[PDB]
Formats: structure tokens, C-alpha cells, sequence
């Protein structure tokens, strides 16, 4: 039990530090975080020529850094869809020939891929997906609309799950990985929503799309599991984004409550402002360390889903509570754009209800505890 | 087959046997499942491999039985 | 003690109900606002033809139906700035000539009027204005920035808070009512800023404006105090708009939960999603017989200040809840700018700024109650 | 609409604040309780003799006041549960037999009634009560045991609430007053248990009591609904208790807050604690307009089953944070049983269980929200 | 960085947990826990025969695992008042000869220790101490009152922080160990108060008492930095303890939940019950990690005190609502002492204000950020 | 019918008739008597007297919809 | 005096007497004001007109006490 | 110096010099200390030994600034 770093992994997270400076669609910056590294931190050399091949909690510590220097948190999270929920899946689940097609460029950023499972009556319940997959020969017929795709404007290729056996419920879906050029796929314009303005996010509809069953991830009824292992990733990583996000948060409150004066006093002489703060302080500490956990939990091969939903839970929340308390603490400043600030809680408030409402992290939380 | 009852689905479905199809009736999902897997743990000494997580060993009771049984 | 509104109140509210619907700035949409009467509600008909002279709880039940109905609460926040920072204090210590000069066009919003005493270093502590005011005969020399005017584009008149002695200090501020047209304005671009577009914030800057002594709101020195008046009626009548605007949300979350079905129960069906509901409704019930006091009492001639500053904060606080809690009831449709939910939360976190800060309410009300 | 006293509503007030201070089991103080009025407050004069047959608003007046004044909360509550649970249902749905025979020693306290529903396996769900009345002639036997009957040692008679037929479900209950004397009653030692010492609370058994049918308190099978007409009666007044209660805990935390001093300042000084104060006054505001609402709405004959409910969660919520704040407020001296602040917290803890937890109080307003 | 404990640190904590059911004042439980080795932890053999010498982490875990499984929490939180305020400033700062000579007795439990600084005027303020130390040769005579002291009644030694010069101000203090047998000293009965009954709490004189200056810790005027590294251990490692105490809480309400029925399903079926539940998960693994940070962090000899306030503040905040929530999940069970629940409020409650309260925690917090 | 199929019973009892005992089955109780009662007054205009609350008119559709005719 | 000392001061201003310019120094302000003026209510039965509070009167201790004198 | 006026005093303290006693006037304290120690540290390059934190040393700035440059 210890909370050091190793010289490469404290070298590592100031690199991510620096880097932040250096930064339609963002799509340079997009290009600009793959030549970095960012997606490639999860991925072995074997698969990508220069994926880092790093360990969880080395491949977090570099989001977190991330996270404390990128201001476009929307864009981190792009990343981060594409990597968690995308590369990974294909990486843990995918043939060794698809691998070796799709990873290379999925390292770079060089083609982007977007994560879809959301419909129009599937959100925290995605036990009845209305997409269908129908075997015909070596190939597999795919039909259904997918509602909130993150990346969907931009992707390359779709992560799919589909219903391939009504009958078989849970055991009854399959994963797919649905390249973009597959006729029958449109996209909606992004939509306009709350924040995190450089994640695009898309209604994607899939008539009749043809595609070869190499293009499976896993076994036929292996979708729902196949799923849930993209969301330990993409709960447990993901949301390292935001850990960094409110490091920021705190760092500039502080800044600005020793500077703003009202009365002749700093305003951090009032326990209203600085109370405040130490409570951002504290969530905060705790949501970095409940993360540290379970990126550790989750590198020892022992059920893991109790503490990456605790983390998920803890950070998005503690994200919510810094946007807020950032607007408080800058008062008008906070509240006009230029005060820099008002991002947090637009995006923080994504961040709640993607990956699976703060609802649905408890719902697993419940189970994991042994709840009925 | 009482844990099923009992645990899972507690009020009710004392029509439950054997034959009840588990997977189509909803009654085994992502949650029902973990807690299914923890119990064949502790009652029988069996950890389920991944590859054995398949409709055709939890279609019923009497498949899973069958399955635990070769573990 | 009762409850109990007369069938005439009744017919006012219904009336406000049914306005809504038949809604750059929207001036037309101001212009719709003033043919009803919301800006002559408290303006007795001795200064304004068509002043309806309500009382304080008539006023304010009306003004609720107005923030339930109309959805442009920005619009409404203009028009109640406008009306209790502004006409309110020129009916209030305006002589009799100013009276009759300015209100009959206030009342009917024929001319808009601004608030201004926020300066780059006066926000929650206003006891030392930077903007001075200097007699010259029969006139004032105002000059000075003041750096958040709602309404400071659109405005005909600014109610300016100006030191005319520094050495008298909490007695040495007097209250200006200051035309548009007063050579030596300057009025910046409206800022972007989180919420409530259709009400302009600008930063105004006042060269050397030379203006008619007659222009003065009561007496020399009476600033401060005549500042806590105008705010004892914006705390009070302007946030009955964001009880009704929570009375929207609470019935939009009921209609959602109603209809919205995730694995075949609606998701009222969860006592995370009910629960949440219930504790709007009880919040919001709180709120509304909060603000039904406080109207009550202000027109009791008894210090109401602690009832108005403690309605300010419950209703502001429960309306970041709301807007909060509509999102998560919504999921991802409530983050997106279709699903009509997530101006609440920009709006709300406008409401714990302006009129004085949450942390300011406390501090009024601990003085209310004694607290040394 | 307004929130006026009349002088002698006024003055009825001030009289419980005066009563107060004239203040096993305390029988002595229980009887002057009743030489005061508490008994008989709502009973008309038709019934009890000096029965005062006040209106709900008067009646919870009166009962705040003596919350505020009577530091013996659990005294309170033991004449409010024999008034508001028992007393009540007896004017509403006994005979005019029983309510002559019954009314003029409950209205006096001479007479002491206590309310037995929850069982082994009933608390939250009364819908299955093992408790059953069978039909013998002009007789009905009773059998089963109640769990938690406040004032069971004392009682001189239980308003038992029992299953008369198991098919009809939530229409096959009825209400019975069981005379202490009935052979086949034994009650247990009265509990140990967190706060509110002087109001008893043991099990009671009913082992084949017979009684005659004259005792049932309306039909056979109104039971459920007599129940919980009595729980809109217990809910709504027996928690002005605890308003008038949370008043005393803020004045003692004013008057501590202005008197002791830390390093040369009051600690009224530190926003930390006066801040506190201040949102202890805020909930305090809030939950006893709650109350005169719903005490004003249960006396207009429409369903005011929503308004009581809130009543009851906001009083008990804001009741166990006063209780937790006084504590805080106080430091070591409120942990102290000498500070007499450490009542209010174990008090409070009761009154979020008793009556129906919070939790059923949020079933309930969800439901009256219309929530499926 | 990881979160594994060696096997040697796993094998000491399974012994903690199963010491528990081995187990006025309980001496002979005081003696067992001697037996076991708690008063010996942190102290070196150097010191005590059987003085462990553990680092911190071990310590903590060992305490947590203790404060897991022996229900007298009050019992553990004397001894561990005893252990971290006063063995370990005798350790860290008294002379060869103090430490050869008190450390045996102290390490075993055979002689207790107290820790007083707290009077009359000096709580969260201890800048001031009216309790004098004067110098008159080789000897010290102390004159004052300490208010609250742990242990005060079983106290065979006292740690007294006295005022040297008042003009050093806070560099004006001297800790003194003074021996029980010292004339001078007397005792009040242990107060009556709201948790924590095995833990003696008193008021201790000292009517001019003479020690030989041997008994001094450290320096003259060293008393203030003493006292604050005194309670860098104590906030670090006593309040291990109650993190055992909610792991206990959170087993009793899974086991509880998953047992108890109402209307045919186990109350973990409703979420209001299962995510308050989950919510205690939660706030648990967060006070958990926490208190593990902290405890690494004071290994590392960098200024630790900002982890250790934080984690002083999350836990016994934690433990405040992990009582109410235990309560609340048990219903009228747990308001019963039977229920064997009520004790975590009790207790927890006391944890919010001893070793300095969550106002002065956060005032550290705020001071270690930077905050002005 | 539809209306305790839909809004009181939601998923499932698809075998839900004018004969099936709702009291006896605890299809009506205390929460959804009230959503009964105030469908009872938007459709039918007929609010149900205290009296008439009773085990003979809520034991299955058909005595309830007899209720409603004769009110 | 003692009132503004020990209520609006608390620590030290032991300085403090009835030439002290209350208003210029900060002393008297929208928060202190309204105690000063309720203990003015509550010690001497006066309440003072809005047309008074002004900086003539407020000036100082000596010029306060004049104004309570006439009123 | 300008420091402790800025940073510890903000507001006022402008008879503050190199005589003021920072521990017996409560300028110095368990606080206040740290934020000294950290820009001493930050401004100088000089760590504080903890037995160099004395009444001698921290008496006043001069006799602060004799230790830090003995330092
Ligand atoms: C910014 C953003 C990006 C997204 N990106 C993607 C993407 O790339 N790919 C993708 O497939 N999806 C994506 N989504 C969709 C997202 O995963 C869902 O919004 C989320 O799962 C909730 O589903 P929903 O919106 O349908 O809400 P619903 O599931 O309709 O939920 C509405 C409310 O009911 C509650 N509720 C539902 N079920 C339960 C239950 N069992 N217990 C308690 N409460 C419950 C919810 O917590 C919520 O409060 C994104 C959403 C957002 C906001
Ligand atoms: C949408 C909007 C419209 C506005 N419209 C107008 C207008 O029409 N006219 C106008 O003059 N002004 C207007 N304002 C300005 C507004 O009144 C101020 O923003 C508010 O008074 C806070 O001042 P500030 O922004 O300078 O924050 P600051 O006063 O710098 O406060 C920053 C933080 O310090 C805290 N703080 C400050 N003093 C204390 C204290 N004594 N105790 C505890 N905490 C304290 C605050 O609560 C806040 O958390 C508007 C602001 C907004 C957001
Ligand atoms: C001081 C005191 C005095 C009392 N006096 C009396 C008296 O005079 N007469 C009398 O008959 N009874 C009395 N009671 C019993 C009291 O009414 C019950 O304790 C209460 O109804 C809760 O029942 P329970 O204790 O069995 O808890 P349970 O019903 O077992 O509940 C345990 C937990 O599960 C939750 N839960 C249960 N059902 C639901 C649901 N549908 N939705 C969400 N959560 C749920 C509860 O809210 C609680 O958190 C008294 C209790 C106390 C503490
Ligand atoms: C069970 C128990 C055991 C104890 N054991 C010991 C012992 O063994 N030895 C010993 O010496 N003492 C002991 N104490 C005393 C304890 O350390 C104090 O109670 C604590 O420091 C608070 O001091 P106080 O009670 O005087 O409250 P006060 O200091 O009077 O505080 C009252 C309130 O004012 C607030 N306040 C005070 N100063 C500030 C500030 N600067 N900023 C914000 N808020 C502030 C406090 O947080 C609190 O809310 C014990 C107390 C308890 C309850
Ligand atoms: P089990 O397999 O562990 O399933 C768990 C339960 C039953 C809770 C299941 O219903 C579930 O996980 N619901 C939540 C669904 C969820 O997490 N949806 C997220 C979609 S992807 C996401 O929003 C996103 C953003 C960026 C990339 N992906
Ligand atoms: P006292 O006269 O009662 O003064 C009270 C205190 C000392 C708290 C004072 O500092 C104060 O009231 N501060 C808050 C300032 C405030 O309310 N500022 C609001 C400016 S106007 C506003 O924001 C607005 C929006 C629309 C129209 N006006």
C-alpha cells in the first residue's frame, strides 16, 4: 500500500501537463492529441507501432494530467469514447486480423471510432435493443436506428450491438464493428446540447447495412458482456478527464479568491468563499483517490464494477458540485463566458448521465454490495 | 432452484421449475447473473469460465445444472 | 391566516397562464409584455394611465403565473429588473415632476430602464463606489464604470448609485436617475454569459455626464438606503418569476416520468427518479409559501428584510435543484437543447448571483436574527 | 391570502409559551397538560365538557407554542398521539354511544388512548396485518400483537387496527377501541430506545380479546381508511411539536452564538457558524408555513393528503438538522447532557419513523403528484 | 502506487477482526486490549518490551480492523486518546530518562494517559491558555482548569499544554506530563453525555501543582507545535476507529435489507432504501482511502497535514451520516437500544467535535491550499 | 379496463378481465384507489361518495363500472 | 457607547468615545446599522425616523446621543 | 515585510515595521506560520529547522530576517 509514482509515470504526468499549452470539429487538435499519444496509451506495441502499451493506472494518471491542462474538456472525452469504449472492445474481443486492420490507425486518431448502444427506448435499460442483426451466409444484415453516438458525425467505424436472438435476453446481442463506408449508414447533424461542444453527437441509422462476419467483436450473444467490459473500461478511464477538469476548477478558485477583494479583505476571508473551497478540495481528493483505486482494482483480475461505479459516481458528481461552486466563487465573473469558468458545470453535467446515469452506477453499486 | 426463487425473483413465480426458460423470461440479466454466479461459488465451489456464459447452458435450470455439474 | 386567493386574483393568475403562449432582444415580445401590464402591475394609475396600483401579493402571484407560462425567463428577468430596480425607486423618492415624467412610459415599457451599481471592484460589498457624483450649481457631474447593467443596450435611463461624499461613508451615496441620451455614455457589447440571453448585461461607463440635479432620487447621502429599498422589492417580486418557472419544470419531469419507459415500466416507476420529483415538489411548495410570506409582510410595515432575503435564497437555491434534477429525470434528452429542460440550469445559476449572492441573503438574514 | 393572527388566536399562543414554564411516566405533568386544554383542543364542546372545539389552524398554533415552551418533547408526543390518533377517529367514526362514553375522559386526559397498528412484519406496509377480528355474534375476538404502541404501558384503551377479511384486502380491515381491562391484553416492559423517553413505547398482545361490536370504530372493513384519516390528523398537527421545538433550538443557538467567544470575537463572528444559523432559520421559516398550509388546507375539504405529507417530511428533515446544527453550534457543551441541546437530534430521529418514515411520505407526495 | 497490504499486514488485521468478540469503566476489556497489544502499536521496543513499533499504515489498519469488530467504540477512542496524544508526544519529545520511564506502563495499558488542553475559554481557540506554567528552579507549578479531558477520571498522567509567557503569544506554551499523585489535582465525576459512554470525560484542576521540570516536553514555549503534532496523530490514526465502526454499520444495513420484508419484497427493492445504501458504500470507500492517504502521506515527511485534516473531516462526516442512515434503513428497530444500531449517531456525533471540530478542519484544509 | 392495465398495472397482467378480484389480488389499494378515483372523475364526471368505498362495488370491473352507472 | 464596542466592535477599538467619526470609519453601516437601531428601540423607547438617519446625526457618538435627546 | 502586511494583515496594519512584535501582538500564529514559512522558503530558498521556530528568531522582522540570513 503506497500512493508514489515512479519517476517515468511523474515524468509521464508532466508531460500531459505541458501539453495542454500546445492545443467544425477540433480536428487538429484531434491530430495534435495523436501524435501525443492519447490513443495509443492503452494499446501494445504488437498491435499499433507506437502504442505505449501502458499499465491502467500509468495510461489514467496521463488522462488525469490531461484533463488539468486541455480547457476543451469535449474533446478529451471524444478521445476518450473512441479509446474506452472503441479500441478497447476490438482489442480484448476482436479476430487477430481485425486487430491488425483496425488498431494501427485507431492508435493515431487517423480514423476515429464512436461507441453505439443508446436508442429511442434503450438508455439505462439496453436489455431490448430494437437494432437487429440477421445472419445471412458469412455476413450479417444489420437494421436499427442508434440515438446518441458520440464521435457519430466524425466516425470511421461504429461499435454496434444489435439483437441477434430475442429469445436468448441477456445472452441474445452481439457486438460489430460497422465501418462507415457500409451503404445503408446515415448520421444527423450534431446536436446542439449543453456542452462539451467538441464531442459531436449524432442520431446514426443503419438500413440494411451488410457486413462481413469478420467485422464481430466475440462470439455471436456475447453483446451485452462485451458491453459491459467497454463500460469498466470507459467508467474507470473516461472520467479521469474530469478529476483533472476540477483540479483546474480548484487551482483557479483559489487564484481568484486570494485576488478578488471585497471591502478591503480578499474574499477568501470569508468561511462562506474559503469553506467552500476546502469542500472542493476535499471531494476532490477523494474522487482522485476512489479513481486511483479502481484503475488498480481493475488491473488484478477480481471483480472490479463496485469500485469503477463508485468512481464513475464519486467524480462525475464532485465535477457537478466544482462547476457550481466555481460559478459562486467567480459570482458575475463566473457567470459571463469570458470568466472562463462556465464550462465545468455544462459539461459537468454530461458527465452524470453518459457511461450510465449517477442512478445506474448505484444500481450496480446495490448489487455488488450483495443488495436483492 | 430456490435461490432463484428466493434471491432473484422473491414475490411469486411459484410456478418456477426445471423448465422455466430463464434467459427468455428476463429472469437472468446483467444484474441477476452476478449474484447467480456468486451463489454457484459459494454453494457448489464453481467459478463459471466466460466461455461457458452461453444460452445454451443457462437456457433453464436443468442446463445449468448440467453445466455446474461438469465444473 | 388562510390560503385563500379572491376570485379576482384567481382570474389575474389565469389570465398570466394563458399570456405566455401568445410569445437580437426580443422587443416585440417586451412590447406583447408591457400591452399586458406587466411592467405597470404596482404602478398606481396616478402616474401611469393603465398602472394597475396591485398590491405586493397580487403583483407577485401574477408575475409567477407569467414565469410558469412564458418560457423566455430572461425576458421576464429584464422586464422585473426594469420595474423593482427601477420604477419602484423613482415611484418611491422621485419627486413629484420626475414621477410624472418618467413613469407613464416605464409603465407601458415605451422606455426600458437599467439598474447600476456594480462596479469592477463594488460586486456583493457596496460600500465604497468608485463612481462619483460632483454638484456644479444645479446639476451633477457623474463619473464612473459600472460593470454588469441588465438592460445596459436597451436601457433609456440608468439608475445610477453614485459617492457624493467619502467621508460620510454608508450615508454618503446618492441614487441618480441618468437618460440614455446624457452626453458621455458609453455602453460596451452584451456579454455572452451562461444563461437568460434575451436580458442584455453590459458594462456602461459614465465620461463626465452632466446631469439635472432634479434628476436626483431622494437626498443627498439617502444612496444606500434607497438601494436597499429597490432591493428589498427586486429580492422579493422579481424571483416570483422562477417559482413559476419550477412549477414548469416540476410538470414537464411528472409528464416525462409518466411517459417514459426504460426495460417495460415507465421510470416513475424508480424511487430514484420519484423520490427526486417528490423532493421538487416539496422544495418548490417551500419556495412559493416563502415568497407568499414575504410579499405578505412587505406590506406590513414591519422590517421585512429577513422574510425577503430568506424567499431570495430558498426560491434561487431550489431553482439550480430544479434545473439540476429536470436533466437527470430527462437523461440525455434533458442535456440536449431540443429537450427544452436545460435552460432552467443556466438560468438558476444566474438567480444565486444577481440581487445579492446566496452567501449575502445569509448574511442579511443573520443579521435579521441578531447574530453580532 | 395572508398570514395575520387573530388577537385571540394571538393570545392563546402566548398562553402556551407561558405554559411551558409550570412545568417513570410523567403523570404529573401529563394531567397538567390536560388541566391546560392539550386533550381537548379539537373536540367540540357537544363531546367533552371543556372541550374547546378549535379549528385545525388554532389547534396547531396552540401545539407550537407548547413545543417551543414544554422542553419534555416526548410528552408532547404521547399527548399528541393519544389525541390526533385516537381521540380523532373516535369523533369521527365512533357511535354517538361510544363518543359520550369515551370522549370526556380522552378530552381531560384522564382517560388515556394509544394507537396499535405496525406488527412483527407490518411497519411500512400495513396492507397485510396478522392482527384479526373475528365475528361472533354481537362480539368480535381479537388476536395478534402490535410492535411499537406509543403510550402502551399507560393506556386505558387501543385503537387496534385488525384484518376482519382477508379477501377483501385493503377494504377488509376494520378499527376497534379495545378497552384496557379486556382479558387477553399483555404489554412488555416499555422500550429503551434513542430519545423521547416519557412517551412509552412497548408491545402489545391481544390474545383472543373479546369485544363487543359497539367498540368498532365505523364499518366493518373501513379500517384501512379510518387509519388513515387518523395519519392525516397525526401527520398534520402532532408535528407542530417539533416547529415550535426547532424555534427553541435556533434561539438557543442565537443567544450561544452571541455569547461565546473564541480568541476575542463572539463565534457568531465565523460564517462557518453563523451561516449554519442562518440556514437553521431558513428551514425552520420554511416548515412551519408548511404546516399553517396544510392545518389551512386539511380544513377545506379537498385531498390535502400531499400538503400533509410535505409538512411531515420538511418538520422531521428540518427537525434532525436542527437537532445535528445545536449540536455543532454548541461544540462540547452541546454533547453534554447538561448543555440541553442533545435532546433535539435523538428526538428528531423518531419523528423521521413514527407516522410513516420519510421514505412513505415521498411515496406518498409522488403519488399525489400523480406519479405513476 | 497500490492497494495491496502485505501478508504479514493482512494477517494482523484478520487478528483485530476476530479480537472483537473476545471483548463503570471496563478495566478488564481496557486490560484486553492491552493484552492484544493496542496501547503498543506505534511504540518502539526500544521503549517497551512489547512495543510493536508498526508504521503508521499498519497501526491504522490494525485500529480500523478493531474498530470493525469491538462495539465499544467509546473503549477504543479512550485508548486511542490516550495512545496518539499523549504516548506519542512523550516518544517524539520527552527526554530518555521521561520516555525509559513512562513508555513500559503506557505501551501495556497498565497506566493511562489524558490529553488536556480544552478549558473554559479555549476550544477550536487555543492561542490563549489561561492554565499558567510557572518556572522556580528545577520545578514547575502549574495553576488552571482543563474542562474536558478523555480519560480524565482514570488519567495516572495528564499531558498539560500551560501558558510559559504570555508575550511569546503562540510561542508562549509549555506540554507538561504531570503525574496523578501531583497534589493539587482534583477531578469531577465523568460527565453524562451523548455517546461515547466508556470514555471518561472530565474536568480536571490543577490548584498550583509543583513538577520536577523533567516532566517537560521538549522545550519551554514549545507547547503549541507539540500540541499540533500531538494531534497530527491523533486526527490521523484515532479516527481509524470509526471507519471500522461504518464498515460494521454498512454490513448490518446490507444483511438488514436483504432480510427484512415488507409487502413481500426484501426492503433492498426500494431504492430510497438500497441507494441510500449504496451511498454509504460510497462515502465509506472514499473515508477509507482517504484515511490510508493520509496515513502513507505522514510516513513521507512532506507537511501532511492538509490529507490528515481532510481525512479527519471526511470520516467522522461520513460516520455522522452513516449513524442517521443505519437508523434510517432500520426504522423503528433501529431507534430501539435492542436494535443495536443507534450507538453509530451517538457516537459519531461526538467525532465532528473532538481533535479539533469540521469548522476548524476546514480551516486547516483552507491553509494548507494557500488560501489567505 | 385499459386504464388499470396501463397506468396501474403497466407491464404484464395481460390476462386482466372484468372478473379479476382486484381487492383479493391487491391490485387496489391504498396508492392506486386514489389514481382510480381521479380517473373515475375525469372520464365518468363521477366522484365516488366515502360510503360507497366498500368491498361489494371495487371487487372486479364489472361491479366497479356497476357503481359508476348507478352514480 | 459600550453597545458599540462590545456589540458592533467586540475586540478591542478600546479607543472608542463619543468623537469617533462612526460613519467615516466604517463603523456604522447597513448591517450595524440595524442593531444599533433596534438597541436604540429597545434602551431609550425611541425609534428614529427615516428623514433622520443622516450623516449630521450619525456622525459620532455625541451627535447620536443629541439626536436620541430631541426624539 | 511587505508581505505580512499584504498576505497576513491585508487590510490595514500600515504602522506595521521591523519592531512590531508578530507573536505578542497575535500577528504570528499556527496559521499565519505556515504561510511564512512557505514564502520565507519560496522568496529566500531557506527551510526553517524546527528548532530555530523560537521567540528569539520570530520576535519581529528584523530578528526574522537575522535568522534567515544566517540561513
Ligand atoms: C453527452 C452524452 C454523450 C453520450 N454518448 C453516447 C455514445 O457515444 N454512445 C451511446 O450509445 N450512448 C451515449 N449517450 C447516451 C447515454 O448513455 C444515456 O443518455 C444514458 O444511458 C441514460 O439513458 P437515457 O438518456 O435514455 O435516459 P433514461 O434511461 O430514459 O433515464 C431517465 C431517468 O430515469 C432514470 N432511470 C432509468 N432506469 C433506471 C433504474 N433502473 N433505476 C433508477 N433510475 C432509472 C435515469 O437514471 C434518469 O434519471 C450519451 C449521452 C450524453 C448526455
Ligand atoms: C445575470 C446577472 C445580472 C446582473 N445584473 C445587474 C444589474 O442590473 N445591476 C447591477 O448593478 N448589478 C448586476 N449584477 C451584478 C451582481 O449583483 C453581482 O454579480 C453580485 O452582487 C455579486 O458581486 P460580484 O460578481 O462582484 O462577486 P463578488 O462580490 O466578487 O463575490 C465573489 C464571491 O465572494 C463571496 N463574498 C463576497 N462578499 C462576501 C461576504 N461579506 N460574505 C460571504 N461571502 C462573500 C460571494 O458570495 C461570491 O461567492 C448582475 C449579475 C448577474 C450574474
Ligand atoms: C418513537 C416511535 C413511536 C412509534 N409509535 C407507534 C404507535 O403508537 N403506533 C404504531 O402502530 N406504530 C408506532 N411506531 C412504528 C412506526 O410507525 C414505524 O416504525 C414506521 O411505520 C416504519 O415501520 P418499520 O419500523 O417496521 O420499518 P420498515 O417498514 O421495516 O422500514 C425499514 C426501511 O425500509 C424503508 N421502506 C419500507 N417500505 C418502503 C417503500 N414502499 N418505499 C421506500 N422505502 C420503504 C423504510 O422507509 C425504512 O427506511 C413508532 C415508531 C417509533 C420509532
Ligand atoms: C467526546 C469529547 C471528548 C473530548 N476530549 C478532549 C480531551 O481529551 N482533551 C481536550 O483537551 N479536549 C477534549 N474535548 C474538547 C474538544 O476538543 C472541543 O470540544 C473542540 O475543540 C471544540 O471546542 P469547544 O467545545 O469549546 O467549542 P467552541 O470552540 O466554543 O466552538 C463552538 C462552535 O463555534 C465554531 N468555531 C469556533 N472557532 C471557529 C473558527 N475559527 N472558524 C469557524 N468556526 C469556529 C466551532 O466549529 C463550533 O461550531 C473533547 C470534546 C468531546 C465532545
Ligand atoms: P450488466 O451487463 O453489468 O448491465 C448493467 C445494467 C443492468 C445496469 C445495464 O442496464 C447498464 O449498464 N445500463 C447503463 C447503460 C450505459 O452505461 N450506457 C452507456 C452508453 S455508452 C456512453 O454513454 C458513452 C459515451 C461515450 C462513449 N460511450
Ligand atoms: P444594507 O443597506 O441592507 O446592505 C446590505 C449589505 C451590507 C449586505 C450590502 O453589501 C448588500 O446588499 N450587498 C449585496 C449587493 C446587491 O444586492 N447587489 C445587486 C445589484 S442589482 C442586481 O444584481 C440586479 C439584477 C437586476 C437588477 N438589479
Amino acid at each position: 500500500m503506497n500512493f508514489e509514482w515512479t519517476h517515468e509515470q511523474a515524468e509521464l504526468f508532466e508531460h500531459a501537463l505541458r501539453f495542454g499549452k500546445e492545443l467544425g470539429f477540433p480536428r487538429d487538435n484531434w491530430n495534435a492529441l495523436g501524435d501525443f499519444g492519447y490513443f495509443g496509451l492503452p494499446i501494445p506495441e504488437k498491435y499499433a507501432k507506437d502504442g505505449s502499451g501502458f499499465d491502467i493506472l500509468t495510461t489514467i494518471k496521463i488522462i488525469e494530467g490531461l484533463g488539468q491542462s486541455c480547457t476543451d474538456t469535449g474533446l478529451l472525452f471524444a478521445g476518450a469514447a473512441h479509446t474506452f469504449a472503441c479500441s478497447m472492445p476490438i482489442l480484448e474481443h476482436g479476430s487477430e486480423t481485425l486487430k491488425h486492420q483496425l488498431l494501427p490507425d485507431l492508435a493515431t486518431g487517423r480514423k476515429i471510432a464512436a461507441n453505439a448502444i443508446s436508442e429511442a427506448s434503450a438508455g439505462s435499460d439496453i436489455s431490448n435493443l430494437a437494432t437487429t442483426a440477421q445472419k445471412e451466409g458469412d455476413y450479417y444484415v444489420l437494421n436499427g436506428g442508434k440515438s446518441y453516438v458520440t464521435n457519430g458525425s466524425i466516425a470511421d467505424y461504429y461499435v454496434v450491438y444489435a439483437t441477434t436472438n430475442k429469445k436468448h435476453g441477456y445472452l441474445g446481442q452481439t457486438a460489430f464493428v460497422v465501418p462507415r463506408n457500409t451503404p445503408g449508414i446515415s448520421v444527423g447533424n450534431d446536436y446542439h446540447k449543453l456542452g462539451l461542444r467538441s464531442a459531436p453527437l449524432n442520431q446514426v441509422f443503419f438500413d440494411n447495412c451488410t457486413i462481413h462476419k469478420d467485422y464481430a467483436l466475440g462470439r455471436e450473444g456475447q453483446g451485452a458482456r462485451i458491453f459491459a467490459a467497454s463500460m469498466d473500461w470507459e467508467r474507470c478511464c473516461l472520467f479521469a478527464i474530469f478529476v483533472g477538469a476540477m483540479q483546474r476548477d480548484l487551482n483557479q478558485c483559489i487564484e481568484y479568491a486570494n485576488t478578488r477583494m471585497q471591502g478591503d479583505k480578499t474574499i477568501s476571508r470569508f468561511q462562506a468563499v474559503s469553506h467552500r473551497i476546502a469542500d472542493m478540495g476535499v471531494r476532490l481528493e477523494s474522487a482522485r483517490l476512489m479513481l486511483y483505486y479502481a484503475a488498480w482494482q481493475k488491473s488484478q483480475d477480481v471483480d472490479n464494477t463496485k469500485a469503477v461505479a463508485m468512481s464513475k459516481l464519486a467524480i462525475s458528481e464532485a465535477f457537478v458540485q466544482s462547476g457550481i461552486d466555481s460559478i459562486r466563487v467567480h459570482g458575475a465573473l463566473g457567470y459571463l463566458d469570458e470568466g472562463r469558468v462556465n464550462n465545468s458545470i455544462k459539461d459537468a453535467l454530461g458527465s452524470v448521465l453518459f457511461s450510465g446515469t449517477s442512478d445506474i452506477q448505484r444500481e450496480l453499486i446495490c448489487n455488488r454490495l450483495g443488495l436483492l | 432452484i430456490h435461490f432463484i426463487n428466493n434471491d432473484l425473483l422473491e414475490g411469486a413465480a411459484d410456478d418456477l421449475d426445471q423448465n422455466t426458460p430463464l434467459l427468455e423470461l428476463g429472469i437472468l440479466d446483467s444484474l441477476s447473473m452476478v449474484l447467480l454466479l456468486a451463489h454457484i461459488d459459494q454453494q457448489y465451489g464453481v467459478k463459471i469460465p466466460e466461455h461457458e456464459i452461453n444460452p445454451e447452458h443457462f437456457e433453464n435450470v436443468a442446463t445449468l445444472a448440467a453445466l455446474i455439474n461438469q465444473l
